[PDB]
Parts: structure tokens; C-alpha cells; sequence
RNA sequence: AAUAGGUUUGGUCCUAGCCUUUCUAUUAGCUCUUAGUAAGAUUACACAUGCAAGCAUCCCCGUUCCAGUGAGUUCACCCUCUAAAUC
């Protein structure tokens, strides 16, 4: 009845959280935009038409 | 439905969603109606929330509830 | 008055005193046999904290649930020794008895 | 035939005839009785006939029995507050013992009637769903409403197969 | 000042309870239904008299008279007229509050018409909606055809007036117009054919008497009670008539003559009774047979 | 064949031909199903008349073409109802095919609904404990001021022409993606002449 | 099934059969399937007119008020049902869609009159 | 089976015999007739005045098949099957 | 005002409890302050795009 | 196992197994007119192709749901405590 510990799941959880704080993208990356295509190069997603 | 890991369809890569056209007279009138409707419904929601809280307090520490608790305790002694 | 322990009050027989400040108590409950519709004793073991180590194997004790368990298996404390083994006091008369016989007559103190 | 004396005790009908439903305070009921002696006969019949009914109506109350530990029979109840109720039963019949503990620690008929009524609120007649939970599964079972298509085919006009055909 | 009694007055209920009668063989007639093997008890003469006494108590409950109510007034109440909704729907919506713990006569049941009007449901819609969501055993959403005039005459021909009233009681509310129309048509068929014994020892006898007394048509029932040697009931019937018609020719005649017992029937027979001659003859015959038994 | 009793089916049961064939017993008394085993199938045959042809062992109804299952032939229907319990016999009890058992069950119910067949009608209790009709649900509600004056329940139910500055602000905001400006709607719903 | 966030919603659960829709009004977690687990049933809605030409809507108003008071949201079709019942104000789009229907039928009537005039 | 059947059926006590043996009325209770007590047999000799003792619990032997059926625990595909009128 | 049905129920409850007031039930909206939809929201409680540069 | 039945022997009684009769589901054979409705891979084996998650004045939010499967398997229920979430 004693659940077997899952160490790889806790280890990966911490490594992911750590890497998300040390490799976090900066405002200059997230909120950049290509003014010819009107897309964000960070995700390649277009902005809404009313924002163009 | 798709998961965030599933890839975007190629037939939809260039799709641009064009917003609808706006009728200024109907648009403004409808904008005001939603303000009034949602003000009235928020007032009704507040009353319903108070009724739920009142009935909870009444059942816990009401006059009829504290009276019945003393009666049961007296009958027991 | 609240507690995280399921069994709040239980009566049982002390079956072990080898743990320090802990009495091992066998608690029996009646359980209905669904097919036979007859009640049979079902016994369960509870560890009870006994600070003064006053419990003797064989005495009937009353256990009270602790607010939170103090150990992996210790969820109750000794609340009262109901029937001391071989030293039972008749609750109806208050006189000492040995089985179904009085050791002091109730007529002594009128 | 059913084994043992008084096999009626091992029937659901007999066990449901107990009238002692303890108040929530009662946590443990110990029974001290003697196997022999004319003055402890009611306690023996109480253990033989009624303890099964008491446990059936109070499944979460611990009942423990003790033989020949004291000179006279008695019942003792342990309540959640920590209070103890000693009931002397020597010379009393089993029927008087059942009536005594019902009076001092049993729920009255009014308190039980109320609980039964609150249970009926859980099965609302107007609710539709599986027979296990509701009287009717669908509104089509109500006379006057459009019946189920599995029994009465719908008019071609109320069916999507022909709505699209005409429209298309 | 001086109020005329109601159907539920203790004086009227006592009079009608006795005129009804209690017959345990009829009140507890064997029902044609799914049967179980009977049980048996060994009883002394005292235990039997007690069991029979309990049966009489259970019968007086089964004979409890339903209250006689006046017709309910149609509901015509508009809650709102939202004309902006006119022509947006083709079918009307019926909204029923199904909150469990509300008396059915206090449940708001409203109807949104295609015109946009929010109105309270009519009495007929209410009883129909209450049956949909709170189905009562023995009641149908659509009115059964047994209550059509052609089908009631069939039931009357078979002397099944009590079944007609049991069906009407189960289908309609006591103040409904259909409930009153059926009862009145049933009482009248009894008066025309002299079938007053069909309702004795039932909860429907008092309502039948109440109808005759208020409509001044007790001549048929009074004759039936005399022909059956029920002068105590026949005398109570004439007294109930006077109580509900105090300013009448018969009530005054009884006051002027201080009539009592059988004399009341003679006063009533001459003044107000329509079949006054047939009552005196029927009453004369009774006094003769009573004298023959005396001699 | 053509039965002369189709119009007055109750007459066949009063004739001498019926009395000689059945006597005072039910029409199904002498019928026996042919089946393997001691326990019969739990359903009778679907029908004894199949495309105008009769099976070798037709059921009590199908074997006599003069027996007409009709809600008026109450003397025949009574033979398929228990006199002591009033329950309709299941089809294996009498051996009638499923087709005729449905017709019997429908005729029996139709005869009861018409009052031609006696059945037990219990005495029920009243729906309501109180018969008061004073509550607002079944009585008049005081009309609201808007309802008296004839106004909408809320003023925003009506169309109110917006100011011209507010319309210019929306024309600037949505410049290039505008529709034609709508005016006040009709006061009532129009209709096709 | 503990969901990440979410809330209770009063909404219509579709029942019935093909071409025979029937709705149960239920308070349920928004993440739950439309016809799956619910917290409580609060009424029913038959969208098909019955023999008396009526659409029957049952509302457990005591419990609807309870669940709204406990943080339950309302689906848009359910808000419109309450508007028609008079329990809520008429929804802005019930009013707006009515005005649109009037303008649409005012144009058809004008076209019909113009055609008859030409004839 | 035949010899047992005839033995059982010949050795049954009627209601009149029961009343005479115990000198009490035999009262029949029918659910179809409600609480109406129907006396089926009365003793021909004197009628006892002392009620029959009411043992709180009878020591009668029960058939497990009868008890199992009344408790809904009896499951058989062959029981309660539809059969021809007998 | 209350919605048409809600008002009728409030008035009906008054009469059942013996209240004979003719005052109209009214829904207090003073406490309901309707903010514009473009009112600046709380940025502290707003999320942020997670890192996965393309 | 039931309202039971067939079957051990030269024969009888007893015990006993097997099977028969009943009701479902799947598959096979042979056969098959219409309408409505319900249900619908053997395989946690491998998968061509298409589609199944967007929304929105940029931020965010959503894609953690729904839908699928039955490999594994007493994480499902009650109480206590207490986050996140809705109001
Ligand atoms: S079950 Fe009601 S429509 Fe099919
Ligand atoms: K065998
Ligand atoms: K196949
Ligand atoms: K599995
Ligand atoms: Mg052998
Ligand atoms: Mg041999
Ligand atoms: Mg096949
Ligand atoms: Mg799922
Ligand atoms: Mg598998
Ligand atoms: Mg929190
Ligand atoms: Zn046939």
C-alpha cells in the first residue's frame, strides 16, 4: 500500500523548473515583431488583424 | 481535440482571420445593453450569494438551531 | 475536539507491553456475515500511548484518539483502564470482585 | 432447515425490527453478563436476541461482550464527549433492557421521521435519468410529448435527412 | 350575526357521518388485485372484539369525506408584456417551478406567449404541469375519455357510480370545473333512479346529501330512508334541511308546531316537499308495520 | 372466409355454435403448444396468420375466425383477464400468438377506458393538504409601474439612437470595416401581406 | 476527476435520440463532458412543442438560486431560458436578434409591395 | 412422491380442528380486505378466556430457500418462468 | 426593478407571511460599479509566455 | 440450480456425475423486402494521406479540456486538515 517513490519524476520536475528560470526568454525576445509580416519571431504567430 | 504537441495543419498555415464588419448604431446600442444587463445580473448574483451565506449561518448559529441544541442537551441530562 | 484519527473511542484488551510507553491493544468489533447473517468478532490491533506504563497484558482499556498520530502506528492514547486484570472493581456496587463473586460484601459499607 | 436454535435471528426481517438507534454521541457499548444465575437471564436473552438488532441499526458503534467478569450484569455506554452511562440490568427482562436504553440513548420517533424525509429530497420526481436514480429517463415517456423515434417514426419534416434534402 | 353552516362544521359532519353509515363488509370489500396467501391468528372473544374495533377505526378513516369546495376562479394575470419578443417564437413556453418543498397551489407556473406576454398558467395548465413533473398515482396528463357523457351513462347503467367518483377524485382537483360537473351529473343520476344505497358506507354519501339539501331536492333520498326503516337518518335529513334553509316554510312550521321526530317529516312533506303525497303514504306504511311489530 | 359477426362480434359468444365448441370453458382451455423440452419458450410465436396462410397449430384466437378481438366483445376479453387479480395473462399462459396478445391487451385497455369492462379503481388521497388559492402563484400580482404605464420592463429593452459623436468614434475605430448605419427598428413586428 | 481550475456551470445537457432533442438542466464542472458527470440536475427543457403546442421548461428555482449563490456560471442558452421565464432580464442578444428580425421582415414586406406595385 | 403427497395431504389440520383443539377463534387477515378480521372457524365447545401466549420470538425451524427468496438473494433462470395454464 | 418573475415571487412571499406593504421590490445597483472593459487590469496577476524559441 | 426431465442395473432403491429443456452475447453455415431507432476492429501490433485548437488591438488565456483505450491495477469511497480554482 506504500506507493513506490518516483524519483525520476521529482528530479525532472526540478530540472525543468530550474531551466525555466535560467533560460527564461527576455522581453526583447518574446515581444519582438517583424513589421513586414507582422509576426513574432519567437513563436512565428501573427498578431490579430486589428492590431496591424 | 488536438493537443499542444500536435502540429498545425498545412492547409491552414496562411489563414488570416478577418474580423466582422461593425454597424456603429447597433454596435453602440448593444454595448450599452450588455453593461445594463450585466449590472442587473451582478446585483441578482449578489443577492443569491447573500441568501446562501445567510442560510449557512442560520443553520449553524441560528436562534432555532441554538435553541434546539440546548433542548437536546437538557433532555440528555 | 476534531481529530484526524478515524476511531475516536474504542475498547480493547491489552495483548502486549514490550514497547516503551506503548500498549498493544486488540479491539474486536461485530461484523455481519452477509451470507449467514450472523455476527462474528473481527479483531484489529491498535497501539496506544501509555505514558506511565500502567497497562498490564490482559486488562480491558478504553482508548482515546489523539489529535494527530504521534508515531507511524500510534494513533490513540490510554484514556482509562476499564477492567484491571485480576483486580476488577464492580461498577454497579464499587466493591472488588473475583469473577462472579464479591471479595468484599456490598453490605460492609451498607 | 436453517442451522442453530432460533434461526429467525439470522434473517434480514428480524434484524430490521430493532427500535434502538443510538444518538451520535454513543461510540462504544460494552455488555457485561453472566452465563449462569436466574437474575442474569434477561441479560443473556438480551445478548442472544437483541445485540444483533442493535448492531444492525448501529453498524459503527463498537459492541464488546464480557462473560462472568463481575457478579451482576450491566451495560456501559461510552459517549463521544467522554461521558459514561452505566445501566444495571440485573433482574430486568431483555424487553425492558431494550426499552431502557432506547429511552436514555435512543433517537425518538420524531428525529427518525425527519431523517427519512430529508432522504426523499434526494430523489426529485421531476428529474430525468437512469431508472436507478429517477422515475423516467426521457421526457418522451410523458404522454402528450413527442414520443421516442424508436417507437413512433418522426414526420419527414422533423427529420434532418429530409430538411437538408429540400434545402440542398 | 347568524352564519349558515359549512360542509366541514362539526354539527354537519356528525349528521352526515351517521346518515352515511359504516358497513365493514362493504367498506372492506375484497379488491380484485394481486393476491398473497392470507395470515391467521388465534383470538379470544376479547381479542376479536378489539380487532373488530380497530377495523371500525380504520373504516372511519377510509370514509373521511372530501371537502366540498366552490369552483376555482380562472387565472388571468399578466406579469409582463415584452413586446420586443413579438414574432420571435412560434410556440409558447411553459415554465414550471419544480422546487420540491412547495405546495402545488403555491408553485409559480408562468407562460411566455409568442406575443411576448409573460402570464400565469391557467388552472388547467397548472394541473397538467403538476402531473408532468410531480406525477400522482391514478392521474393522467390527458383527460381520460371515460368522463365523456356517452361513457358516463355506460358506467351509470352498470351502477358503477362509486367508480366514477373514484376516477374523478383521482383525475381532477376538488375545486376543478370538471370535478364538480362529474359529481353533479352523478348525484343527479342517483336521484333520478333512486340509487342512494350505492353510496352508503362511502366517503361520497355526504357530498351527495349536501348537493341535494342545497338544491332543495331531498324528496327522493327521504323516501329511500323511510322505505329502509332509517327514520333516524330521515329525521336528521329534514333537520339538516331546516338548518341550511332557516327562513323557509318547513322550518317555520316546525317552530310553530314544535315538531320533533317523525312529525318533522310530516311538516316538511306538506309545506316544501314536491312529492308531499308520496312521502305521507310511504310514512303511513312505516307507522303501520311498526304498530304490527308492537302488537 | 368471412365471419358474419364482424359487425356485432358479441353475438357469436351467444350463439349455439359457440356453446357446442367451447361450452362454458374459455376458448383457450384445450389449446396446447407444441415445443421441445418440458419448459416452453418464453415467447409464443409472432403470428399464426402469415401472408393469409395459417400455421398448423393456430392459437385459440387465430384458429376460430369468428372470434373477433374488439373492445366491445367484453365477454371474450374477460377470458384473458384473471377474475381474481384482474391481471392480463401473459401470452404463454393461454398460448395466443404475440400478434393477438397485443390486440387483446389493447382491446382490454380500450374496454376499461370506455367503462365496458370492470376493473379495480382504488380510493386515492388528495394531492394537496391545503386548498387555499390566496397565494400569488394562483392569484393576482400587483402590476408593476412599467406595466401600468406601458413601458418596457427595463429602459435598455428599447432602441435609443446614440449620439453622433459616439458614432463618429466608432467609425474612426472601425474605419475600413464598417457596415451601413442602422436606424431605429420598427415599433412592431411586420407581417407579409 | 480533479480538474485544473475550472468552475461549476449551469448548462443544458443533451439527451433524447436522433431528431428528438431533450435537454436536462444541470450544474456541472465546466471541464466535464456535456452529458457526463454533473453535480445536480436543476430542471429540464423540451424544445419540441407537445400536443398542446407548448415547450415545457422545468426550473428548480430554489436550487438554481443556491448554485448561482455558490459561484456557478450560466451558459448563454440557459441565460436566455431564464430571460423568457422572467427570472433574469431579457438577454441583450434576445433583444438584438428580435430587432434584426424586424428589420429583415420590414425589407421583405417592402420588396413584396414594390413587386405588386410593378404588377 | 405419490405416497408422500397423499400422506401430507391427508394429515393436514383444518381451521375447525385448530379452533376446537385450542378453543380459540381462527381469524383470517387478508391484505385485499384490509384490516377486516374474518372469522373462518370458531370452537364448538366453550371458548377460552386466556389469550394464547405471545412468545416474543418463535423457535420454529426455517427453510433457507424460503428465507433466501424473501431476501432477494435467490437467483434462478428457471424460477418464475412463463408456462401454460395448469 | 426585479425581473418579472423574481418580483412576483418576492411579492407573493410577502403576502404569505402577512406583510401588506405595497412598496415595489427594487434591486440595488449602487454597489455594482461597472468598469469599462478597457480599464487597466492587474499586471501582477498576469501570466507570461513560456520559453520555447522557434 | 426449476414444476423439472434423460442416462448407471438382469431388476429395484439410494447416492452421484453428465446431459436436456430456458434466456442472452459473439462467430460460422444457409437464407433475407421496407421504414424508424440503438449498437458497432480480434489485437496497448505497425501505420500512407487528410483533418481533429484556437481566440484576440499585440499581453495573456486556451491547446492540462473534450475525444481514445483497458496495458497496468485495491491512487476511485468516507472523515480530518488545507492549497489552487469559481463567486
Ligand atoms: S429515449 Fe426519449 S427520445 Fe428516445
Ligand atoms: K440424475
Ligand atoms: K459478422
Ligand atoms: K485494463
Ligand atoms: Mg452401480
Ligand atoms: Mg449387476
Ligand atoms: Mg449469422
Ligand atoms: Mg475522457
Ligand atoms: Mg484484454
Ligand atoms: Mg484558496
Ligand atoms: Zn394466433
Amino acid at each position: 500500500k506504500k506507493v513506490r517513490p518516483r524519483l525520476i519524476a521529482e528530479l525532472a520536475r526540478r530540472v525543468r523548473a530550474l531551466r525555466e528560470q535560467l533560460n527564461r526568454p527576455r522581453d526583447s525576445q518574446l515581444y519582438a515583431v517583424d513589421y513586414e509580416t507582422l509576426t513574432r519571431p519567437f513563436s512565428g504567430r501573427r498578431l490579430p488583424v486589428r492590431a496591424w | 481535440r488536438k493537443t499542444r504537441h500536435d502540429p498545425l495543419a498545412k492547409s491552414k498555415i496562411e489563414r488570416v482571420n478577418m474580423p466582422p464588419a461593425v454597424d456603429p448604431a447597433e454596435f453602440f446600442v448593444l454595448m450599452e445593453r450588455y453593461q445594463h444587463y450585466r449590472q442587473t445580473v451582478r446585483a441578482l448574483r449578489m443577492e443569491f450569494v447573500s441568501e446562501v451565506q445567510r442560510k449557512v449561518h442560520e443553520a449553524r448559529a441560528g436562534v432555532l438551531a441554538e435553541r434546539k441544541a440546548l433542548k437536546d442537551a437538557a433532555e440528555h441530562r | 475536539v476534531r481529530s484526524s484519527v478515524h476511531a475516536r473511542w474504542i475498547v480493547g484488551k491489552v495483548i502486549g507491553t514490550k514497547m516503551q510507553k506503548t500498549a498493544k491493544v486488540r479491539v474486536t468489533r461485530l461484523v455481519l456475515d452477509p451470507y449467514l447473517l450472523k455476527y462474528f468478532n473481527k479483531r484489529k490491533t491498535y497501539f496506544a500511548h501509555d505514558a506511565l506504563q500502567q497497562c498490564t497484558v490482559g486488562d480491558i482499556v478504553l482508548l482515546r484518539a489523539l489529535p494527530v498520530p504521534r508515531a507511524k502506528h500510534v494513533k490513540h492514547e490510554l484514556a482509562e483502564i476499564v477492567f484491571k486484570v485480576g483486580k476488577v472493581i464492580d461498577p454497579v456496587t464499587g466493591k472488588p470482585c473475583a469473577g462472579t463473586t464479591y471479595l468484599e460484601s456490598p453490605l460492609s459499607s451498607e | 432447515p436453517m442451522k442453530g436454535r432460533f434461526p429467525i435471528r439470522r434473517t434480514l426481517q428480524y434484524l430490521s425490527q430493532g427500535n434502538v438507534v443510538f444518538k451520535d454521541s454513543v461510540k462504544v457499548m460494552t455488555v457485561n453478563y453472566n452465563t449462569h444465575g436466574e437474575l442474569g437471564e434477561g441479560a443473556r436473552k438480551f445478548v442472544f436476541f437483541n445485540i444483533p438488532q442493535i448492531q444492525y441499526k448501529n453498524p459503527w458503534v463498537q459492541i464488546m461482550m464480557f462473560k462472568n467478569m463481575t457478579p451482576s450484569p450491566f451495560l456501559r455506554f461510552y459517549l463521544d464527549s467522554g461521558e459514561q452511562v452505566l445501566v444495571d440490568v440485573e433482574t430486568k427482562s431483555n424487553k425492558e433492557i431494550m426499552e431502557h436504553i432506547r429511552k436514555i440513548l435512543g433517537k425518538n420517533e420524531e428525529t427518525l421521521r425527519e431523517e427519512e424525509e430529508e432522504k426523499k429530497q434526494l430523489s426529485h420526481p421531476a428529474n430525468f435519468g437512469p431508472r436507478k436514480y429517477c422515475l423516467r429517463e426521457c421526457i418522451c415517456e410523458v404522454e402528450g410529448q413527442v414520443p421516442c423515434p424508436s417507437l413512433v417514426p418522426l414526420p419527414k419534416e422533423m427529420r434532418g435527412k429530409y430538411k437538408a434534402a429540400l434545402k440542398a | 350575526e347568524t352564519k349558515k353552516p359549512t360542509f366541514m362544521d362539526e354539527e354537519v359532519q356528525s349528521i352526515l357521518t351517521k346518515m352515511t353509515g359504516l358497513n365493514l363488509q362493504k367498506t372492506f370489500k375484497p379488491a380484485i388485485q394481486e393476491l398473497k396467501p392470507p395470515t391467521y391468528k388465534l383470538m379470544t372473544q376479547a381479542q376479536l372484539e378489539e380487532a373488530t374495533r380497530q377495523a371500525v377505526e380504520a373504516a372511519k378513516v377510509r370514509l373521511k369525506m372530501p371537502p366540498v369546495l366552490e369552483e376555482r376562479v380562472p387565472i388571468n394575470d399578466v406579469l409582463a408584456e415584452d413586446k420586443i419578443l413579438e414574432g420571435t417564437e412560434t410556440t409558447k413556453y411553459v415554465f414550471t417551478d419544480i422546487s420540491y418543498s412547495i405546495p402545488h397551489r403555491e408553485r409559480f407556473i408562468v407562460v411566455r406567449e409568442p406575443s411576448g406576454t409573460l402570464r400565469k398558467a391557467s388552472w388547467e395548465e397548472r394541473d397538467r404541469m403538476i402531473q408532468v413533473y410531480f406525477p400522482k398515482e391514478g392521474r393522467k396528463i390527458l383527460t381520460p375519455i371515460i368522463f365523456k357523457e356517452e361513457n358516463l351513462r355506460t358506467m351509470y347503467s352498470q351502477d358503477r357510480h362509486v367508480d366514477v367518483l373514484n376516477l374523478c377524485f383521482a383525475q381532477f382537483e376538488p375545486d376543478s370545473t370538471e370535478y364538480i360537473k362529474v359529481h353533479h351529473k352523478t348525484y343527479e343520476d342517483i336521484d333520478k333512479r333512486g340509487k342512494y344505497d350505492l353510496l352508503r358506507s362511502t366517503r361520497y354519501f355526504g357530498g351527495m346529501v349536501w348537493y341535494f339539501v342545497n338544491n332543495k331536492k331531498i324528496d327522493g333520498l327521504l323516501i329511500d330512508q323511510i322505505q329502509r326503516d332509517l327514520i333516524d337518518d330521515a329525521t336528521n335529513l329534514v333537520q339538516l334541511y331546516h338548518v341550511l334553509h332557516p327562513d323557509g316554510q318547513s322550518a317555520q312550521g316546525a317552530k310553530d308546531q314544535a315538531a320533533e321526530g317523525i312529525n318533522l317529516i310530516k311538516v316538511f312533506a306538506k309545506t316544501e316537499a314536491q312529492k308531499g303525497a308520496y312521502i305521507e303514504l310511504t310514512l303511513q306504511t312505516y307507522q303501520e308495520a311498526l304498530s304490527r311489530h308492537s302488537a | 372466409p368471412i365471419s358474419p359477426y364482424k359487425d356485432e362480434p358479441w353475438k357469436y359468444l351467444e350463439s349455439e355454435e359457440y356453446q357446442e365448441r367451447y361450452g362454458s370453458r374459455p376458448v383457450w382451455a384445450d389449446y396446447r403448444r407444441n415445443h421441445k423440452g418440458g419448459v416452453p419458450p418464453q415467447r409464443t410465436r409472432k403470428t399464426c396468420i402469415r401472408r393469409n396462410k395459417v400455421v398448423g397449430n393456430p392459437c385459440p384466437i387465430c384458429r376460430d375466425h369468428k372470434l373477433h378481438v374488439d373492445f366491445r366483445n367484453v365477454k371474450l376479453l374477460e377470458q384473458f383477464v384473471c377474475a381474481h387479480t384482474g391481471i392480463i395473462f401473459y401470452a404463454p399462459y393461454t398460448g395466443v400468438c404475440v400478434k393477438q396478445h397485443k390486440r387483446l391487451t389493447q382491446a382490454i385497455q380500450k374496454a376499461r377506458d370506455h367503462g365496458l369492462l370492470i376493473y379495480h379503481i382504488p380510493q386515492v388521497e388528495p394531492r394537496d393538504l391545503d386548498f387555499s388559492t390566496s397565494h400569488g402563484a394562483v392569484s393576482a400580482t400587483p402590476p408593476a409601474p412599467t406595466l401600468v404605464s406601458g413601458d418596457p420592463w427595463y429602459p435598455w429593452y428599447n432602441w435609443k439612437q446614440p449620439p453622433e459623436r459616439e458614432l463618429s468614434r466608432l467609425r474612426r475605430l472601425y474605419q475600413g470595416h464598417l457596415q451601413e448605419e442602422s436606424g431605429p427598428p420598427p415599433e412592431s413586428m411586420p407581417k407579409m401581406p | 476527476k480533479a480538474y485544473r481550475g475550472g468552475h461549476l456551470t449551469i448548462r443544458l445537457a443533451l439527451g433524447g435520440c436522433t431528431n428528438r432533442p431533450f435537454y436536462r438542466i444541470v450544474a456541472a464542472h465546466n471541464k466535464c463532458p456535456r452529458d457526463g458527470r454533473f453535480v445536480e440536475q436543476l430542471g429540464s427543457y423540451d424544445p419540441l412543442p407537445n400536443s398542446h403546442g407548448e415547450k415545457l421548461v422545468a426550473l428548480n428555482l430554489d436550487r438554481i438560486r443556491h448554485w448561482i449563490g455558490c459561484g456557478a456560471h450560466l451558459s448563454k442558452p440557459m441565460e436566455k431560458l431564464l430571460g423568457l421565464a422572467g427570472f433574469f432580464p431579457l438577454h441583450p442578444m434576445m433583444i438584438t436578434n428580435a430587432e434584426r428580425l424586424r428589420r429583415k421582415r420590414a425589407r421583405e414586406v417592402l420588396l413584396a409591395s414594390q413587386k405588386t406595385d410593378a404588377e | 412422491l405419490t405416497q408422500g403427497l397423499f400422506r401430507g395431504l391427508s394429515r393436514q389440520e383444518t381451521h375447525q380442528q385448530l379452533a376446537d383443539k385450542k378453543g380459540l377463534h381462527v381469524v383470517e387477515i387478508r391484505e385485499e380486505c384490509g384490516p377486516l378480521p374474518i372469522v373462518v372457524a370458531s370452537p364448538r365447545g366453550p371458548l377460552r378466556k386466556d389469550p394464547e401466549p405471545e412468545d416474543e420470538v418463535p423457535d420454529v425451524k426455517l427453510d433457507w430457500e424460503d428465507v433466501k427468496t424473501a431476501q432477494g438473494m435467490k437467483r434462478s433462470v428457471w424460477s418464475n418462468l412463463k408456462r401454460a395454464a395448469t | 426593478p426585479y425581473p418579472p418573475l423574481l418580483r412576483a415571487m418576492i411579492i407573493a412571499e410577502r403576502q404569505k407571511n402577512g406583510d401588506t406593504s405595497t412598496e415595489e421590490p427594487m434591486l440595488n445597483v449602487q454597489r455594482i460599479r461597472m468598469e469599462p472593459w478597457d480599464y487597466p487590469a492587474k499586471q501582477e496577476d498576469k501570466g507570461r509566455a513560456k520559453g520555447t524559441p522557434v
